[PDB]
RNA sequence: CGACUCUUAGCGGUGGAUCACUCGGCUCGUGCGUCGAUGAAGAACGCAGCUAGCUGCGAGAAUUAAUGUGAAUUGCAGGACACAUUGAUCAUCGACACUUCGAACGCACUUGCGGCCCCGGGUUCCUCCCGGGGCUACGCCUGUCUGAGCGUCGCU
RNA sequence: CCCCGCGGACGCUACGCCGCGACGAGUAGGAGGGCCGCUGCGGUGAGCCUUGAAGCCUAGGGCGCGGGCCCGGGUGGAGCCGCCGCAGGUGCAGAUCUUGGUGGUAGUAGCAAAUAUUCAAACGAGAACUUUGAAGGCCGAAGUGGAGAAGGGUUCCAUGU
RNA sequence: CGACCUGGGUAUAGGGGCGAAAGACUAAUCGAACCAUCUAGUAGCUGGUUCCCUCCGAAGUUUCCCUCAGGAUAGCUGGC
RNA sequence: CGGCGACGUCGGCUACCCACCCGACCCGUCUUGAAACACGGACCAAGGAGUCUAACACGUGCGCGAGUCGGGGGCUCGCACGAAAGCCGCCGUGGCGCAAUGAAGGUGAAGGCCGGCGCGCUCGCCGGCCGAGGUGGGAUCCCGAGGCCUCUCCAGUCCGCCGAGGGCGCACCACCGGCCCGUCUCGCCCGCCGCGCCGGGGAGGUGGAGCACGAGCGCACGUGUUAGGACCCGAAAGAUGG
RNA sequence: CGCGACCUCAGAUCAGACGUGGCGACCCGCUGAAUUUAAGCAUAUUAGUCAGCGGAGGAGAAGAAACUAACCAGGAUUCCCUCAGUAACGGCGAGUGAACAGGGAAGAGCCCAGCGCCGAAUCCCCGCCCCGCGGCGGGGCGCGGGACAUGUGGCGUACGGAAGACCCGCUCCCCGGCGCCGCUCGUGGGGGGCCCAAGUCCUUCUGAUCGAGGCCCAGCCCGUGGACGGUGUGAGGCCGGUAGCGGCCCCCGGCGCGCCGGGCCCGGGUCUUCCCGGAGUCGGGUUGCUUGGGAAUGCAGCCCAAAGCGGGUGGUAAACUCCAUCUAAGGCUAAAUACCGGCACGAGACCGAUAGUCAACAAGUACCGUAAGGGAAAGUUGAAAAGAACUUUGAAGAGAGAGUUCAAGAGGGCGUGAAACCGUUAAGAGGUAAACGGGUGGGGUCCGCGCAGUCCGCCCGGAGGAUUCAACCCGGCGGCGGG
């Protein structure tokens, strides 16, 4: 708010022996204002509590190393169907998950052959989630130029942009990604992991160079390693069942002992 | 969308530049579709409306195929008045409705040296647009 | 009041602090308009080195640092001389020349004046009228050989 | 039985909460970064066919010219406007114009009064009257003209 | 080696489900939970909506210990909500609180300083108050008279309402 | 008939004026006018401090303090 | 097992009105004590008060870990989003941590066992090993005599459970030793380009926010304290210029 | 006893110029408190801050060492990070508090006086002629004026410079112009103007629709355009726009070539001979302020008052000694940096008419005060005025009919229309003021598809229908296992 927002009064307090509250009011004669109370966050025309500063700490740092986790975490999650499905991507004719496509859609031109490779994809359904998705937001964002909302598609990662972002960005909920840009804000556009992806066979073969192997490092990070597992094996019913587990075990006790009613 | 940024995209700002606009560019924001037969002969779509030329209104109560001459164009309040247009009111005498020159369609087109001028102009842009995604 | 353990703490905020406040929300705005300089100066500068003149090789003061060698302001005329660089002609030939620095020992002194010997040999000088080349460069080694470079001219290693 | 009073509901009042709207603000960022004796900022008074305010303008006064545009302005009226022996309106704005106060400048002001030079009229040149126009502030620089000094000298 | 039967309830959102035992006051104060509530942002609901959104009203039906919530009816006429996170100018009975509105008081106090009005007529829808006439009175020339200065600024004068 | 009453014009301005003196008067303000700002001045003092349920649950005592309507300190409390 | 059931009755009621019995003083607030003859409150609507910044402390979550952190800068079509994100590594400068102690000059954290020798003189030259000592507790872990079985036995084949005792002992606690810096007391040796008013070393006390095989750094959240208008409202005053 | 020259002054409505005043967010020079904190308070703090005064510009100021250092040395200024809440100051209390080095943004250097040399080489003004007008210049002329030896210009400035010799290299600058430029350069440079895709398709909802279904072909059509706004709903295709290294028109500007014209004048190395510096200033004393600067950091007043192998600094006063480092008392200078005023824009996890600016509106308005100054309230009919013709009562306000509209249970302060409060109607009740908790009862309004009361699995019996069952064959697909 203005600094100066509800101080441009030079009000003072009547005192105490006048039957009003202490609180100050306007000086002066002949119009309605005078008389009233000045300055206060209680007072109709006063100044705010606590008003609100552009000093307010608006951003945060994040260390690079879980910034990097959260993208690798996010680009593991995108791999699975549960996970794609669970955010509602519409992913049931698409033929293989870790969707990769030739290099040539890299230079495509048009927005309607980028249309039918969507639908040749079986990724279409997607886009039509994304029209069906298409009202108005509730609330004061409609004042705030923010009148228009929708869901989000899918995030083409490209390696070389030849016309591939012109050809897209007409469709609604697609976003592209350079590869060597990954951003978690697209990846996992709600906090949510399990983004629907469609890679570039350039950009597919490059997030091994960008990220490394547990073999090898990142070739293009130049500190960075793909963070280690506290869980080798997560398949906990496997582990329950296995037979060394079970030949550890006493009996259950699966007989249920209710209140006995003493007679 | 839109990219260039000294364009506006705010909705205050918007509505402040239509409802505060000068008659000049009145005249271009009440243009009107031209008939099927008129985007044939005249490689255009839109038209800004004039005085004296001939519409079909295509929305509202007054939707026909009745064509009717355009008798006033006020810009003031952003609409036109056509011939056969109007009601009675409570003593009886005509008055003309008021209706947005996006929901008539132009199939007469008054002509004179300015308009095929315009029309030309239009025609030309077009068709250079069409050469350029050949 | 002090309220258990704690640490006396002592902050300068008795002196109207609030009036005088530098926020940083121009901060990517002045990196893109320092860019754009960066950008526009090199451009207007053609083939000569985008960062600017040579810097000389010198030893940082102190006792904490005499270890670490950095770039200087200019090469000292003592350098020049046995570099048989004219102090006036160095300037124009993109050669930093700072006229205050001496030159305690020969060893800084040395390795300076091989910096210039190299740099000498590595610079194309475009004749002055094009049509007519005088004595600045061959055409061939300026006809696709000139580049503007990039970052500092030779930067300083330890 | 009514009246009165209380409670509840329907309807009607009084009132303007709520919600929805928003040509307004606030905040951040960018690019420029430009007043004035060639008279600024500000103020006053005027200006429209019907007009009080706001807005615009200056006795050429809700505007002239020029350029772009291209048939309106509009609340009513009136009247143009072959739109080619050029054009309504709007925009732009480089030509022209821009009352009185105001640093405010002949002197002075809660009033008013000069002086000088030209021009015209009553005169029918001589200087009186009327009107018109141009000048008439302080400080200061360069130069100019006119000067002052029992200041320092020279010739006589 | 089950097989004339080829068959056999539910469960286990593991942050879930189940069992047993004891316990239950509370100011100042602390802590936890909140599928309590408000506003906005990122996701999500192939969400809702002119065949009717928000809001409001309701002797309507209910749910919850509660904060509150859902549904029916009416009015209204254009937007709104659930879930996962995020962020607050986020919850009122008080502050002789601020602004606005409204009561009782109450058809009450009151419309009592300087003697005083009455008759007839006219106009007019309408007359205690206007106008005219007739009376009776007052100011009583240091005036309730006739004119000015300051101040006001059109109040002056006609006509009309 | 006087140290008389009074118009207008002037002069004196805030720690200043003016006072036949009452701390009077100085624009309904005077034992220091009014206006704006410093200023949201400070307050150990008064008033208020906005949803629900569950669990735990006090102190008015010790020592020091220009301390006695306040703090620090130990104690008592809750949470992890 | 019985009765009863459509234009009159059946069930329901949180909710509407009324009646009766019992109980029941008006809330907020300060206070030992409020219904108070203590203060505020006529009524209704809307607004209305622990906030943000900085700095600490501890707890909690996350990443990396003797390190950690790019926050300032730079590079990446300059720009819908994007003022975002990404990257730098001879951008780690630097901060904090990794070393303390003394006013400072300065100095600055490894011992244990077995051997031959001067004299195994409270000890100096080395050897060999090992690599932060020991005592008492100490979760967990290891060994374990002896038992627990079948239709039965003379005789071992494979492993499962209970198990007196014994062992290695995490973290942590108590204690005793040891090491580093300051300062005392006592005392005898050693070094040499500087033979010195030089330098080093020992033993026994004592002072340190120390060592004794690291735990920190960055980010987020909570609570507490503090400086700021600082939970909100409130002086009598003081100052500057009109 | 006049006339001249100079010096020092004066006047002029003399010829030609310049200053004043405003704004003042940022900047420079001064002046400068107190509230406050210290739980009192006086030093201190607030704070070199508010208020006061003066002066500028698009930036300002600063700035090329009388510097930092003590190193193996760096090298103008300004800004950021860090140094660092540190050294230091402080009733050593509360509190205050820099710099160097290091890393970056930017980067740029110079000019006089003096000492000297050169026939004052120099400059201003007024006339005349010519080329052009644009920030009035060039060229030429004037036995045309003036300035100026009480010192103009060229060389030259501590980084040394100058003059002679000797040797080497002839090397090539600036400005105004004609024609054309490549045209400028993240993809024309800038400003202005005019244009450029695709549904108003079929059936329906509605007052109106931008709503809802559909549009066989791989899917209505365009998409480098699915930002936004308008339009009687909610629109990529209705309209303006949006996208595009899209198009067209006009104007302006800064980089080259061929040529024109004008000025335009020697550079380096070695040797020799010469020449070298800013004074009521430094510095000292004292006083007051200021600073982190502490036996005195800086500033100023007064007094004293310099030197030249000198002077300044070397963070503890002083003497002696060595060393290091710079060269004061003259001047200019871009960039990086600042910007709550202005012009023009863009955006937002902000506010949504008691909020957000005081001001969404004829707001610094109305109004108040003598004045300085103080300073509001106030948004919404409807898609369209279609703003209620006409009849009737009344003097009118106001009504009853009628009419418009989807709606006036939208009627010019007119979207919705809460509560308090009030009128009327309906029901109930009433002598312990009302109101309340618990428990019932009566009445009432509604609810229940209430009114012969669930349902469905197997079996038995009855009478009926049937892509008719098991087992086999063919094919397809799965699950599990296989040295
Ligand atoms: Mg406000
Ligand atoms: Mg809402
Ligand atoms: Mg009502
Ligand atoms: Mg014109
Ligand atoms: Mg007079
Ligand atoms: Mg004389
Ligand atoms: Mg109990
Ligand atoms: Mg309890
Ligand atoms: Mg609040
Ligand atoms: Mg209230
Ligand atoms: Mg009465
Ligand atoms: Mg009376
Ligand atoms: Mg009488
Ligand atoms: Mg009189
Ligand atoms: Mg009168
Ligand atoms: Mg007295
Ligand atoms: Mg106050
Ligand atoms: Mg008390
Ligand atoms: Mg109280
Ligand atoms: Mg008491
Ligand atoms: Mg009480
Ligand atoms: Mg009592
Ligand atoms: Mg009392
Ligand atoms: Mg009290
Ligand atoms: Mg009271
Ligand atoms: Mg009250
Ligand atoms: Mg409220
Ligand atoms: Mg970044
Ligand atoms: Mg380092
Ligand atoms: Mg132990
Ligand atoms: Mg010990
Ligand atoms: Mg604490
Ligand atoms: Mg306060
Ligand atoms: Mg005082
Ligand atoms: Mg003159
Ligand atoms: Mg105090
Ligand atoms: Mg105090
Ligand atoms: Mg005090
Ligand atoms: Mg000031
Ligand atoms: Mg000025
Ligand atoms: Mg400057
Ligand atoms: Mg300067
Ligand atoms: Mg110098
Ligand atoms: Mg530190
Ligand atoms: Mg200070
Ligand atoms: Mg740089
Ligand atoms: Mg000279
Ligand atoms: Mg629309
Ligand atoms: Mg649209
Ligand atoms: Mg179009
Ligand atoms: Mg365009
Ligand atoms: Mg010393
Ligand atoms: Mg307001
Ligand atoms: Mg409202
Ligand atoms: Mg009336
Ligand atoms: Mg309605
Ligand atoms: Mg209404
Ligand atoms: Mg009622």
């Amino acid at each position: 708010v203005s600094e100066l927002a509800g101080h441009q009064t030079s009000a003072e307090s009547w005192g105490t022996g006048r039957a009003v509250a202490r609180i100050p009011r306007v000086r002066g004669g002949g119009t309605h204002r005078s008389g009233q109370g000045a300055f206060g966050n209680m007072c109709r025309g006063g100044r705010m509590f606590a008003p609100t500063k552009t000093w307010r700490r608006w951003h945060r740092r994040v260390n690079t190393t879980q910034k990097r986790y959260a993208i690798c975490s996010a680009l593991a999650a995108s791999a699975l169907p549960a996970l794609v499905m669970s955010k509602g991507h519409r992913i049931e004719e698409v033929p293989e998950l870790p969707l990769v496509v030739e290099d040539k859609v890299e230079g495509y031109k048009k927005t309607k052959e980028a249309v039918l490779l969507l639908k040749k994809l079986k990724a279409w359904n997607d886009i039509k989630k994304v029209y069906a998705s298409q009202r108005m937001r509730a609330g004061k964002g409609k004042m705030r130029n923010r009148r228009r909302i929708q869901r989000r598609g899918p995030c083409i990662i490209y390696n070389e942009d030849n016309g591939i972002i012109k050809a897209f960005r007409n469709i609604p909920g697609i976003t592209l990604l350079n590869v060597s840009k990954l951003n978690i804000l697209k990846l996992a556009p709600g906090g949510h992991v399990g983004r629907f992806c469609i890679w570039t066979e350039s950009a597919f073969r490059k997030l091994d160079e960008l990220y490394g192997t547990w073999r090898k490092a990142a070739s293009l990070k130049s500190n960075y390693n793909l963070p280690m597992h506290k869980m080798i094996n997560t398949d906990l019913s496997r582990i329950l069942k296995s037979p060394e587990i079970q030949r550890a075990l006493r009996a259950p006790r699966k007989k249920i002992h209710r209140r006995v009613l003493k007679k | 969308m839109k990219f260039n940024p000294f364009v506006t995209s705010d909705r205050s700002k918007n509505r402040k530049r239509h409802f505060n606009a000068p008659s000049h560019i009145r005249r271009k924001i009440m243009s009107s579709p031209l008939s099927k037969e008129l985007r044939q002969k005249y490689n255009v779509r839109s038209m800004p409306i004039r005085k004296d030329d001939e519409v079909q209104v295509v929305r509202g109560h007054y939707k026909g195929q009745q064509i009717g001459k355009v008798v006033q164009v006020y810009r003031k309040k952003y609409v036109i008045y056509i011939e056969r247009v109007q009601r009675e009111k409570a003593n009886g005498t005509t008055v003309h409705v008021g209706i947005h020159p996006s929901k008539v369609v132009i199939t007469r087109l008054k002509l004179d040296k300015d308009r095929k001028k315009i029309l030309e102009r239009k025609a030309k842009s077009r068709q250079v647009g069409k050469e350029k995604g050949k | 009041a002090p309220s258990r353990n704690g640490m006396v703490l002592k902050p300068h905020f008795h002196k109207d602090w609030q009036r005088r406040v530098a926020t940083w929300f121009n901060q990517p705005a002045r990196k893109i308009r320092r860019r754009k300089a960066r950008q526009a100066k090199a451009r207007r500068i053609a083939p000569r080195p985008a960062s600017g003149p040579i810097r000389p090789i010198v030893r940082c003061p102190t006792v904490r640092y005499h270890t670490k060698v950095r770039a200087g302001r200019g090469f000292s005329l003592e350098e020049l001389r046995v570099a048989g660089i004219h102090k006036k002609v160095a300037r124009t030939i993109g050669i930093s020349v700072d006229p205050r620095r001496r030159n305690k020992s020969t060893e800084s002194l040395q390795a300076n004046v091989q910096r210039l010997k190299e740099y000498r040999s590595k610079l194309i000088l475009f004749p002055r009228k094009p049509s007519a080349p005088k004595k600045g460069d061959s055409s061939a080694e300026e006809l696709k050989l000139a580049t503007q470079l990039t970052g500092p001219v030779m930067p300083v290693r330890n």
